[PDB]
């Protein structure tokens, strides 16, 4: 849910596959696989939940406010989870 | 690199569209926004058969899930908005199925 | 727009001087000219969208050609080497040859 | 910037306004009686120019002179290109659009059928099954 | 019968050639085609694309605008097959023996 | 082991080629038999054709040395010429295989000075006559290039038909022929561009009133001109 | 002991005397080139059915390879010229999958 | 590409062919073989080109030229296809 346990969360992912295999660890790894995605998730809401509530807000107003205008509200979401993405699973 | 969401979010603008082209009377515009809303992709084609005959929690999901996006009741008699129901539908159907939603505020 | 107009005319006027019809670029410039005067009434952000599938053409063939001047030069400097090292040596070859030849 | 309705609107208004459109088909037109012809079936040796292009417009923006706009459209067309592909191995290997494919009918029976009867929205349940009550 | 041609009528000679036993297609003699600038067209484009000879050579394909198919081959595909089937049999239909699948093509193709 | 067994089906099955193997072989399967194509029609060199020249039906003269006897076209054709096709036709005024007059350079320095000073350019010595397929190619591929070039211009059809008539007259290795057939549709392109450009840029002029003997007869018709 | 070239070269010289004999109104002459060409071939009498259905790549390749060698477009109407030009195609085809063709001058 | 290439190209081959047997051979050994055509196919085409071109030529032609009479445009090929073969896979 923190950065720290989801970056160990991907440790733990990425051993266990070396571990494993390249031929069996969607068959083995599945619940490390889950953990790691739910807290790069959690990550993510939380850094990004901002940018999705502007666009939902936006949504429902049609993008006829200011701050609707344009592609901003689109491409300020699609940049931070591309960020939190870069920042997690490298 | 991120599919599902760009095409989740051209869905959504693209409704949007349509229902300001409609209050506005714009026919052309919403034909245009009806035919660039992402009809060949395979994934929720696929999912169109798997949801229109699921049963239960997951159709109940995917009920709440469109019911938050879109709240209002569609006409029952024009198939254009049926059918960008369906659509919306499937893409939430197979987003479920592949990674199931988490709706309550509560959760650990 | 009539300036616009006058520009693409003296672009193609200059680019058909320029490029016969056995070059290969002729066609991909001549095409992004007739999509520039389609949308000379335009602005550059949508004129963009729809010169591309031109530009893209002639931006193909031109560094082709670019890449092919280049490849000709070296490839002829080296010959040009080659043949030169060996018209000298050919040259002190005669000159033993003349310091070792007999008679009068 | 406004193009008006009615430009002789105290008159134009009353006789003659302009009705709310009609967005199902052209209803200009003829009805056709038998649907679309199956498409000849795609596979990837179309897609020369979309890949190409998109190729070439990616290396140009990686130099900088292209934009992104370009590389979208190029990357979209491709995309559609490969989406003809797996949309047709869909329809033609899952089961459920083989009924779907070859559907046929006319607009009599159309008219005769019946399913407009129930085609009534349901009734929300109660708030005491909220408390189960 | 058979009178000279001039040189000035040569161009008119050769999309309207005299009749033959074996014609051609004169309304199709404007759509045959074969480029000899395919490859090399094809091989600069990729070279400015910024790519290696192997990967220009692995990415070549043939010209598609070529002469067109004759429709003959897929309409008449069955009566085809027999013929070649009969030739194969009876030693290229000498003597007429493929007389039968020949005329029905004959007769399929021209109606009279 | 012998060579070439299954290769050879025009022999197994006297099936010629042409009238001149039947001849030669004796096959007899041409019913109007052969009129043999003399050595002077076979082959030969190149000569100069005009009467406003001195040196006329005398053959071209090179650097190097070069066999003089020229070729001959057919000026006396006999009067039913069954083959009419273009590969029976050319051979009244070109020899299918090219002329005699190529060169062998001892060295490369001759090749390049001949060059330089326009005398030799092997697409006119060392080749053969193009066959009619190759020139519907040329002419076609030409055509679909100029057509995409520009599709709304009047002279298209006149500029490919200067090809086509360089093409049929063999401009590879008779260019000074080939361009006394093919200047007149040249011309023709010429008048079409200024034609064109009086359309687009609009260029007129003040016509004269009508002359009093503007008919030559009362009665007759004044048909009249834009 | 070269029997895939030799029949090709046959064939190659067959059509060609096929073209002189009609050029100079020889039915005798023309008859005998197609009775001679080669219509026992196993081979391409197997690879017949499979040219008449192959598509893409390799009918591609085929197609260029015929057109190289005959580019010609024959009469729709005439079934002789329609079968010979189906047995050249054919035994092209079994030629190109029993080695592929490589049409390119660039090569490596 | 070269004779000495395609002749250890063969040499390659046969040494392959002799380890695997004649059982296998087919099975084990398509590479190599593909890699020894391939180099005499070159050869051939270099040695052979002239040859071919003129059968092709005498082939546009109908076989009118004098260069066509008679069957040398067609044994000087045989003859050269021949003696590759000989000088290369023996």
């Amino acid at each position: 849910m923190s950065v720290f346990e989801a970056r160990s969360s991907f440790l733990d992912l990425e051993q266990c596959a070396r571990a494993a295999g390249p031929q069996r660890w969607e068959a083995e790894c599945q619940g490390v696989r889950q953990r790691a995605l739910q807290a790069a998730a959690d990550v993510m809401s939380r850094e990004c939940g901002a940018y999705g509530d502007s666009f939902f807000q936006c949504y429902r107003h049609g993008f006829r406010l200011e701050a609707c205008q344009g592609e901003k509200a689109t491409m300020q979401l699609l940049r931070c989870q591309r960020m939190v993405a870069d920042r997690l699973v490298p | 690199s991120s599919p599902h969401m760009d095409r989740l979010l051209g869905d959504l603008k693209l409704l949007a569209a349509y229902d300001s082209a409609a209050g506005w009377q714009e026919p052309k515009a919403m034909e245009s926004a009806f035919q660039s809303l992402s009809w060949d992709d395979a994934d929720v084609l696929k999912a169109l058969p798997q949801y229109l005959n699921c049963r239960g929690e997951q159709k109940r999901r995917v009920d709440f899930a469109y019911a938050a996006l879109c709240p209002r009741p569609v006409d029952e008699k024009d198939p254009k908005q049926t059918l960008m129901s369906l659509w919306m539908k499937a893409r939430l159907f197979s987003y479920d199925q592949k990674h199931p939603f988490v709706l309550s505020p509560f959760a650990a | 727009v009539d300036a616009r107009e006058m520009k693409v005319d003296m672009y193609e006027k200059l680019f058909k001087q320029a490029a016969d019809l056995e070059n290969p670029c002729r066609m991909p410039g001549v095409a992004y000219l007739r999509c520039l005067r389609d949308t000379l009434t335009e602005t550059q952000s949508a004129r963009r969208s729809s010169c591309l599938n031109a530009f893209s053409s002639f931006d193909a063939c031109r560094t082709g050609l670019l890449k092919q001047q280049s490849a000709a030069v070296e490839n002829s400097l080296v010959r040009q080497n080659m043949a030169d090292v060996r018209a000298k040596a050919l040259f002190e070859r005669r000159a033993v040859l003349l310091d070792l030849v007999e008679g009068k | 910037v406004r193009n008006q309705r009615y430009p002789a609107s105290p008159v134009q208004e009353i006789f003659l306004p302009e009705p709310v459109p009609f967005v199902q088909f052209d209803q200009t037109a003829p009805s056709p009686n038998s649907p679309p012809a199956p498409l000849p079936s795609p596979s990837l040796s179309q897609c020369e120019e979309q890949k190409d292009r998109y190729r070439d417009i990616s290396s140009m923006f990686h130099r900088g002179v292209a934009g992104a706009e370009q590389v979208r459209e190029a990357y979209n067309s491709m995309a559609k290109c490969f989406r003809r592909v797996s949309v047709a191995e869909v329809l033609e290997s899952d089961p459920a659009f083989r009924q779907a494919r070859n559907f046929t009918m006319d607009l009599k029976q159309a008219e005769d059928d019946q399913r407009y009867k129930q085609l009534q929205y349901g009734r929300v349940p109660s708030i005491l099954t909220k408390y189960h009550l | 019968a058979a009178s000279t041609i001039p040189i000035s009528q040569w161009p008119s000679l050769l999309y309207a050639p005299p009749s033959s036993p074996a014609n051609p297609a004169v309304e199709a003699l404007p759509e045959m085609q074969f480029d000899d600038l395919h490859y090399p067209r094809q091989m600069l484009l990729c070279r400015g694309a910024g790519y290696s000879l192997e990967q220009c050579n692995r990415m070549a394909q043939p010209d598609a605008r070529v002469t067109p198919e004759n429709p003959a081959e897929k309409l008449l595909k069955e009566e085809a097959v027999a013929a070649i089937a009969c030739l194969s049999q009876r030693e290229g239909g000498k003597d007429e023996q493929c007389r039968y699948y020949i005329e029905r093509m004959y007769k399929l193709a021209n109606k009279e | 082991s012998i060579l070439g067994a299954e290769a050879f089906p025009e022999l197994l099955s006297k099936v010629p080629l042409n009238p001149q193997m039947d001849e030669d072989k004796h096959f007899n399967k041409y019913k109007w038999g052969n009129e043999p194509i003399p050595v002077n029609r076979r082959t030969g060199s190149r000569m100069n054709s005009s009467i406003y020249d001195n040196r006329n039906h005398e053959a071209v003269r090179h650097p190097w040395s070069t066999d003089a006897r020229t070729f001959h076209p057919n000026d006396n054709p006999e009067a039913d010429r069954i083959n009419t096709q273009y590969s029976n036709m050319v051979s009244d005024s070109f020899p299918e295989g090219g002329f005699s007059d190529a060169p062998r350079f001892s060295s490369n320095w001759e090749r390049l000075l001949a060059y330089h000073h326009g005398l030799y350019s092997p697409e006119k010595f060392n080749s053969t006559t193009k066959t009619a397929d190759e020139i519907r190619l040329a002419v076609n591929d030409f055509a679909a290039k100029v057509h995409a070039d520009d599709p709304k211009n009047a002279c298209k059809y006149l500029m490919i038909e200067e090809f086509k008539c360089l093409q049929s007259a063999q401009a590879r290795i008779d260019p000074q022929g080939a361009a006394t057939k093919c200047v007149k549709w040249f011309n023709e392109w010429r008048q079409c561009a200024w034609d064109q450009e009086k359309m687009v840029k609009g260029y007129n002029y003040i016509e004269d009133r009508r002359a009093r003997k503007h008919k030559p007869y009362i009665g007759a018709p004044d048909l009249q001109y834009s």
